């Protein structure tokens, strides 16, 4: 039995009380729920540090939409992706083209953190996306140029 | 011709042989947890200490909360044993159960003296009655000295001192 105090780095420094031999049947294993819940991938794209931006739901994958995509967006996406932050954000489809279902997603996303995924998400009721505004990244590629308050 | 370590320190009862437990190993007060605790098992704690058979055994630490470490647990017994240790352990030290699950025992003799009347289950004017062996029971009525009454009384605390009434 696990006695973990709540601010552990890994579970392998927890306090554990071990019970005599003795366990409950299989049925009763337990799942945990992380809340991170969300793949992105760059696709159709030259090199891997830029690719057209896409979220898989519902099992399927779909293109983001450039409407209500800023700058920093591309920066936490380009972290996750560990290429180091978008040097400058590519315009139109200019690499692009495909998956015709398009998913309304409009990130909100300060860029302070680390995974893109953490940033809210609000997508419900969303306005539709014109063609070819098919959101995008092209990352520095460095890997050595961090985030920093206010090039 | 030794005071020993590991004496069954009974306190918080108001008597020799009441209250909780204490063990005093590897140079360490403690008490013991509740877990299973049975009436088989407080026959051995109670002729350690050379009160006798025992009476009741009650647990979650009514008598008094231990500060001490919880040091033994799940203790079970065959009842016929002259060292506490020598009980069927699971283990020693690690307990599944926190304060507030010590154990407390009773011994054959926690004697106790009430004065009792029929309005009052305690009142400063009564009969004397004594407990022993988990009985309550009259006390004799010849040879009583004014001192004999003296002490009652101011063992009750009632007043400093008392007489008999003949009714
Ligand atoms: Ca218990
Ligand atoms: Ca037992
Ligand atoms: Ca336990």
């Amino acid at each position: 039995e696990f006695q973990c105090e709540g601010h552990e780095s890994h579970l392998s420094l927890c306090p554990v009380a071990p019970r005599p031999e003795g366990t409950c049947s299989h049925s009763r294993d337990v799942g945990v729920v992380c809340s991170r819940y969300t793949e992105i991938r760059l696709v159709n794209g030259k090199t891997p540090c830029e690719g057209r931006v896409e979220l898989k739901t519902l099992g399927a994958w779909g293109s983001l939409c450039n409407s209500h995509w800023d700058i920093e967006d591309a920066h936490v996406l380009c972290q996750q992706l560990k290429c180091g932050v978008a040097l400058s954000t590519p315009g139109g489809a200019r690499f692009g083209k495909g998956n015709g279902q398009i998913w309304r997603h409009m990130f909100h996303c300060t860029g302070t953190e680390q995974h893109m995924g953490d940033c809210p998400v609000t997508a419900l009721g969303a306005s539709l996306c014109p063609s070819e505004q098919v959101a995008s990244v092209i990352c520095s590629g460095n890997q050595s140029q961090t985030l920093s308050s206010c090039v | 011709a030794c005071i020993e370590s590991g004496q069954l320190r009974l306190v918080n009862g108001g008597g020799r042989c009441a209250g909780r437990v204490e063990i005093y190993h590897e140079g360490s007060w403690g008490t013991i947890c509740d877990d299973s605790w049975d009436l088989s098992d407080a026959h051995v704690v109670c002729r350690q200490l050379g009160c006798g058979e025992a009476i009741n055994a009650t647990g979650s630490a009514h008598f008094g909360e231990g500060t001490g470490p919880i040091w033994l647990d799940e203790m079970k017994c065959n009842g016929k044993e002259s060292r506490i240790w020598q009980c069927h352990s699971h283990g020693w030290g690690q307990q599944n159960c926190r304060h507030k699950e010590d154990a407390g025992v009773i011994c054959s003799e926690f004697m106790s003296l009430r004065l009792t009347s029929e309005a009052s289950r305690e009142a400063c004017a009564g009969r004397l009655e004594v407990f022993y062996n988990g009985a309550w029971g009259t006390v004799g009525k010849s040879s009583m000295s004014e001192t004999t009454v003296g002490v009652v009384c101011r063992q009750l605390g009632c007043a400093d001192k008392g007489k008999i009434n003949p009714a």
